[PDB]
């Protein structure tokens, strides 16, 4: 069949019928040749019932061949079987930016279609360290080696967030996290993450669980409302829905941390983090990183009311106190602040 | 019991159930390729 | 904006937009009451369609019976029972010339099915009319009751 | 419906039951997570493949 | 043409089964013939409950 | 024993038995001792048909042709041509073995005890038209005619099923060796009188017993008996062919643009565009819908405080009294402390729902003595106009809200490129439908409908307030657990599963009936407090209402939510077409857009009078609403238009690819389709908007 | 050879089945060029099938 492709016979160019408009895996037309040979790999009997057929040859070894290869009389024009098997040592060649081999003399030997897309499983546990291409495996996958990249390097993470500049929201790794966050909710994220972030600096109740946390979202360019404040959020979710999705004030299956040992627990994978965690951190517990321009003052006050929901907060005025709840047993009260 | 339950032998299990474990097997080793709608 | 759906017929063909219509192959529970009074007027119907047929008393169960077989063509486009007998056999008889040895290796492979089978094949089968208690019962109810009466 | 009828809901939730304790136990005990069944609070793996 | 048949068990007669088991079975045991003769004519006899 | 099979024979005798054995329509594995017989058999015919050869004249140097192990067909009519050419009568019974000097058909047979009896009965089942003969493992030979077999061949087969026999009891098999005669054990059966009564007067107008009709059926020759029927026959049968034509259709159903007719009243069991959540955010603990409903009373405490009801509207023939005081009672309940929620104020229940009203059964005798118990005629369903309403519905129905109640499981990892098609495609979908009110409104039917179903469980001779709640989770992540009424559900002292058991339910809502008059014929609607959004005040009315229901429509409320299910599966339907048309998926394209393809666009409804195109998330939203909607207003009026719709739609579709349809009794299609459009909102709606569809095609045509 | 000839013998079909004690519906029945059809609830349009 890619002989008769190939031949570029015009008995091959009558014998297509439905339309030839293949997509590639980049998106982008196939090449016409390319397109025929996808088309009659996937439609062999057309092709072999409009080349038309002739006698054989009366040669001993020589017999022809019918659509399912079956020795036959008639047979496909200037097509034999042979018996008589044919015989079926190195050189170097260039490369482009297409990914297409190029001879010396610049003919194309190989081009980037020729890959079989049989896709298959190694049979050997193979590793990558790249993170451009971690996209290829699960969302917890992915989002378990974003973490792993982000607190290996915590330190230089922290160097770099203390100067205040911009470079450190744009690493290798947080743009291959990117693709597992929603396009529509991308921007929020990342201007809740940003803000945040920005207060927790500003007055110090830096806290290494949050910071962690909220880290990769901070890549996306923010989207903030008309009103020029941050967006808020309770939890984030990520693409497949269901277990994938952060919490902004507990914790997640995703994310986890527990003070009392220490421990980070990662789609989980349990670590330990000392040497990473000031004395203070703990007593500033959570009130002060899960809300965009607002910080704790006191404690569950019954008079002023119960938990107040995202909507509420949104529309409050500079200068009132409102409550929230982290987690079912501890409540806490927080108050808006300018800055 | 599957807590902190007995802690039994399990050897020699993939013989019983080994035709459950050749179709695992036979699917995992697969070599899954195009996929062609309606002809028209 | 008022929605319409049938606009999507539109730009769909009809063949893939009324794809799963009815998500449910069985019977729904609003369906018509299949009571005495459908039952009569199946019966009424049966008899209706077939009343220019042969009408006699059984000699056995002394029941009226109704036989349109061989009866008169229809000269009308309204539902008829009239089968002739020779058009049938004609039928049957172009059939089997046309698949030789066909009727015989079907009778053959069934009288050996039958030969090697067991009564409990009839317990494989939905609700059965249990004649001593007159009612509907399981398929094995109904056989080990006949069962027996028999014995 | 499966996890609504046996009440075996994810070990990982926050959900509360009579069998979600022991479940909740079971996985914080083990190490294979991805081995333990549906019936066990454990995370389901199937497929049109499998 | 995607015909329909209208009242298809109101109009067929158990007669016309018989005649059919009849022909099938020409050339075959007569106590298989019997046998398969003893369904339709029971129908032939069949007495409705309202 | 299998392994003695294949062991024992060689690959084509075991494939020949096993493929000539496996006609018998049934399993092969279970019962493999027949299948040993039918080895046996074969190679004991092939090794009688090995030895003996004819010539022109019959010298003896084949004499013996098979039968067995070919296809039954092929046997059969090579045993009719053998029979036809020599002359000779057919045995009734597929012979094993025929034989070219004799000019007769023969069997053979394999047993274990003396054969001189197997050959005996074997002849008074076959009478004396076949020969046979037949040896035992017991070292026993018997033949019909002492000429048809040669010592050769009588010791080699003696010899094979001798060794076979020493064989069979060396691996325990012996023992479990069935004999021959089991297979063929049934071969009397004698009609008795009355059966053969019945049987004689069975028979087609003719005949006068079932033996005149058994010869004429074995004798006649009825060739061209069909040509002479139908040419007596009157010319009045014909189908009447008429070839279709656009101007031939016509609107389905104009009645229901007659202004006379009422219109169309709400029949749904629960309020789909009007309902109000009373939102309460919780954590995401699940608890007893009693608590939950407590707790959203004492949000919005106002409204459970009421006492003074300001009656809006009332229904023909509800007492709004009963129905307030009996709602005072569910509130009360429901603000109570015990754990159950089952009311203790039985007599507004009773008195209410009309329980008291049903009419005693007295026995039949007195029914057929008394002259004033007669039958009553059936309230045939009215007949109403085209509802604006449920244009409202399915327009709002397919809006995106600001809250999801949707959360399915996880599944495994897609490896197989088809798992990624399937994937993409839910996550198109359920991103489009998410939020979309449809799905809102399904789960809160199912939701209520399993309650129900649940509280039927061992409560059925009392009252049971149940509140109408739902789970719902909005963009920002926090999730709230909203009530939109109350229900109060009767006994059913019947055990019956198609027994109504009425239940009454009131449900909040912000619309003021009086806007649409005809839009609530059915229920009794209250005032009781106003509600506070932007600080601006907007008032809640309380919709009561009456409804009968049975156990098996519970399973129907609670299968309700196979609309998602039917809904994806029309998205795929259209998909698998899109990508038909070509030879690669078409999702992605079809929904976001390649550089070859554009984003495909659907024509959703109409605006001023003119066409209106949409993503094809909006086709998708209200696929899912007709679907839902569908389910919900479903009776056999709907599912009988839909049927016969089919084809209308059908005929249409073939008008537009101009194939050329031809209609017999177009007129008989167009009643069919009318005779279900009674009173169902659903039907007449459908109605509507297929005459619109069909007015639309036929002015599109002539381009 | 023309659509005269093929209701020609669809009528004489339709004539055939009523002798043989076969109704068909002319109320639920329809004709039109093939490649385009149903046969029990499977709708066959030109290859696709739904």
């Amino acid at each position: 069949i890619l002989c008769m492709v190939f031949s570029q016979d015009t008995r091959m160019f009558q014998g297509v019928r439905g339309e030839i408009n293949f997509l590639n895996r980049a998106g982008q037309l196939l090449s016409p040749m390319y397109q025929l040979q996808r088309y009659f790999l996937n439609r062999s009997n057309d092709l072999f019932d409009q080349w038309g057929y002739e006698e054989s040859p009366k040669a001993s070894e020589l017999h022809g061949i019918n659509e399912s290869m079956n020795a036959s009389d008639y047979t496909l024009k200037g097509v034999v079987v042979t018996r008589n098997v044919i015989d079926d040592e190195t050189e170097k060649v260039s490369i482009t930016k297409n990914l297409s081999l190029i001879k010396r003399t610049g003919e194309v030997i190989m081009g980037a279609n020729d890959v079989s897309e049989l896709e298959s499983q190694a049979q050997l546990m193979i590793t990558y360290d790249t993170p451009k291409m971690w996209e290829m495996g699960t969302t917890k996958e992915l989002v378990q080696n974003t973490y792993q990249w982000v607190l290996k390097n915590l330190v230089t993470l922290k160097a770099q967030f203390l100067l205040g500049k911009e470079d450190m929201f744009q690493w290798d790794a947080f743009e291959a996290f990117e693709s597992i966050i929603p396009q529509k909710m991308a921007g929020q994220y990342s201007g809740f993450a940003r803000a945040v972030l920005k207060q927790m600096r500003d007055q110090e109740v830096m806290k290494t669980d949050q910071f962690i946390k909220l880290l990769p979202f901070c890549f996306s360019p923010p989207k903030l409302r008309s009103n020029g404040e941050p967006y808020q959020f309770l939890k984030l979710v990520l693409k497949g829905g269901g277990e994938n999705f952060i919490e902004v004030r507990k914790g997640s299956p995703l994310f986890s941390y527990n003070p009392q040992t220490e421990v980070l627990t990662i789609c989980g994978r349990m670590m330990s983090l000392k040497g990473k965690i000031e004395d203070e951190e703990r007593n500033r517990s959570m009130g002060n990183a899960v809300l965009a321009g607002f910080l704790v003052s006191g404690k569950y006050d019954p008079d002023l009311g119960d938990f107040k929901t995202i909507e509420e907060l949104e529309k409050l005025k500079p200068g009132e106190k409102a409550n929230i709840l982290l987690y079912q047993g501890k409540p806490v009260k927080v108050v808006k602040r300018k800055r | 019991w599957n807590t902190y339950g007995p802690i039994g032998d399990t050897e020699g299990f993939e013989r019983v159930y080994e035709s459950f474990f050749l179709r695992k097997m036979r699917l995992d080793n697969a070599t899954w390729g195009r996929i062609t709608f309606g002809p028209v | 904006m008022n929605i319409n759906p049938y606009f999507l017929f539109i730009d769909v063909p009809i063949q893939a937009a009324i794809s799963t219509t009815f998500p449910y192959t069985g019977v729904p529970p609003y369906s018509h009451g299949t009571g005495t009074g459908y039952t009569i007027d199946t019966v009424i119907r049966t008899h209706e369609y077939s009343n220019k047929g042969k009408q006699y008393i059984s000699d056995v169960t002394g029941c009226t019976m109704v036989d349109p077989t061989n009866g008169p063509l229809p000269e009308d486009n309204e539902p008829s029972a009239y089968a002739q007998l020779d058009c049938v056999l004609e039928a049957l008889d172009r059939m089997d010339e046309e698949h030789p040895g066909l009727f015989q290796a079907a009778s053959q492979n069934a009288m050996e099915t039958l030969m090697v089978t067991t009564v409990d094949k009839l317990t494989q089968g939905r609700q059965t009319f249990d004649w001593t208690v007159c009612r509907n019962q399981p398929a094995a109810t109904a056989l080990n009751t006949t069962i027996t009466s028999f014995r | 419906d499966y996890r609504y009828t046996y009440k075996c809901h994810r070990g990982d939730s926050k959900v509360e039951g009579k069998r979600m304790k022991i479940i909740k136990e079971l996985w914080e005990n083990t190490k294979g997570r991805d081995g333990l069944l549906v019936a066990d609070g454990g995370p389901n793996i199937y497929n049109l493949r499998n | 043409v995607t015909g329909d048949n209208t009242k298809w068990n109101e109009c067929l007669n158990p007669r016309i089964f018989l005649a059919m088991t009849e022909r099938i079975t020409r050339d075959s045991p007569i106590w298989f013939r019997d046998f398969c003769s003893i369904a339709p004519v029971l129908f032939s006899n069949k007495i409705a409950r309202l | 024993m299998d392994t003695f099979i294949t062991r024992n024979f060689q690959t084509t005798i075991i494939q020949k038995a096993k493929n000539t054995m496996a006609e018998f329509s049934e399993d092969p594995e279970l019962q493999p001792a027949m299948l040993f017989n039918i080895c046996v058999h074969l190679e004991v015919c092939y090794v009688i048909s090995d030895m003996n050869f004819l010539d022109e004249e019959g010298k003896a140097y084949p004499q013996y042709e098979v039968i067995e192990g070919m296809p039954r067909t092929i046997a059969w009519m090579v045993q009719r041509s053998l029979a036809q050419e020599h002359g000779i009568e057919t045995p009734k019974y597929l012979a094993d073995l025929f034989d070219y000097k004799t000019k007769r058909f023969i069997e053979v047979g394999i047993t274990k005890g003396l054969a001189d009896d197997y050959f005996w009965k074997k002849k008074e089942k076959l009478g004396n038209s076949m020969e046979l003969m037949i040896f035992s493992y017991n070292q026993d030979y018997s033949l019909s005619n002492e000429s048809s077999l040669d010592e050769e061949g009588k010791g080699r087969v003696l010899s094979r099923l001798t060794e076979l026999q020493a064989e069979l009891s060396l691996k325990n098999l012996w023992q479990v060796l069935i004999g021959e005669e089991d297979v063929e054990k049934g071969i009397d059966f004698k009609l008795g009188q009355t059966i053969s009564r019945l049987r004689d007067i069975s028979v087609p107008a003719g005949f006068s017993n079932f033996e005149g009709m058994r010869s004429y059926i074995d004798n006649i020759d009825p060739k061209g008996a069909i040509e002479r029927n139908l040419a007596r026959m009157s010319p009045l049968v014909s189908v009447t062919p008429k070839k279709l034509t656009w101007e031939d259709l016509r609107p389905i159903g104009p009645h229901i643009y007659n202004h006379e007719l009422p219109e169309v009243p709400y029949n749904a069991f629960l309020l789909m565009s009007d309902e109000l959540g009373l939102a309460n955010m919780t954590e995401g603990k699940s608890k007893k819908p009693k608590t939950l409903a407590k707790e959203c009373l004492e949000k919005y405490s106002t409204l459970r405080d009421q006492t003074d009801p300001i009656l809006i509207m009332k229904s023909e023939k509800a007492n709004e009294n009963f129905l307030w005081k009996l709602w005072r009672d569910c509130v009360n309940t429901i603000s109570n402390e015990e754990m159950s929620n089952e009311l203790q104020k039985t007599n507004y229940a009773k008195w209410a729902t009309g329980d008291g009203l049903t009419y005693q059964k007295i026995m039949k005798e007195v029914a057929i003595d008394d002259e004033t118990m007669c039958q009553e005629e059936p309230k045939i369903p009215n007949k109403c106009r085209v509802a604006a309403w449920v244009q409202t519905e399915m327009n709002l129905l397919s809006t995106l809200t600001s809250k999801r109640a949707l959360d399915l499981p996880e599944i495994g990892p897609d490896v197989a490129p088809v798992e990624h098609v399937g994937s993409e495609r839910r996550k198109y979908f359920v991103n489009e439908i998410n939020y979309c009110k449809a799905s809102t409104v399904m789960m809160k039917y199912v939701l209520f409908h399993t309650s129900l179903l649940n509280e039927s469980n061992a409560s059925m001779g009392k009252y049971k307030v149940i509140p109408i709640t739902n789970r719902v989770v909005n963009e920002k992540g926090e999730s709230f657990d909203m009530l939109y009424g109350l229900a109060v559900k009767g006994q059913s002292h019947l055990r019956g599963d198609t027994d109504v058991v009425t239940v009454v339910t009131f449900e909040f809502s912000s619309t003021d009936p009086r806007v649409d008059s005809g839009k609530w014929p059915k229920y009794t609607v209250f005032r009781i407090g106003s509600l506070f959004v932007s600080g601006r005040e907007k008032s809640v009315y309380l919709y009561c209402r009456v409804n009968g229901t049975n156990k098996i429509q519970m399973k129907w409320g609670m299968e309700a939510r196979r609309c998602l299910l039917q809904s994806m599966q029309q998205m795929e339907a259209i998909v698998e077409q899109e990508s038909s048309i070509q030879g690669y998926d078409m999702t992605k394209a079809c929904f976001k857009g390649d550089r070859v393809n554009s984003p495909k666009t659907f024509s959703i409804g109409t605006q001023e009078g003119k066409l209106v195109k949409g993503s094809f998330g909006k086709a998708l939203r209200v696929i899912f609403t007709k679907c839902l909607m569908h389910y919900v207003f479903g009776n056999a009026q709907l599912e009988g238009f839909s049927a016969e719709s089919r084809r209308l739609l059908l005929l249409i579709q073939a008008l537009k690819d101009r194939k050329g349809p031809w209609v017999f009794d177009l007129e008989g299609m167009y009643s069919g389709i009318e005779e279900c459009i009674s009173n169902n909102p659903w039907v007449i709606q459908s109605a509507y908007w297929f005459n619109e569809w069909l007015g639309f095609e036929k002015e599109g045509s002539k381009v | 050879k023309d659509e005269e000839t093929c209701m020609e013998g669809i009528n004489d079909f339709y004539r055939t089945c009523k002798l043989l004690g076969i109704n068909m519906s002319k109320k639920k029945s329809y004709c039109n060029e093939t490649g385009m059809f149903e046969f029990t609830s499977m709708f066959y349009r030109d290859g696709f099938v739904s």
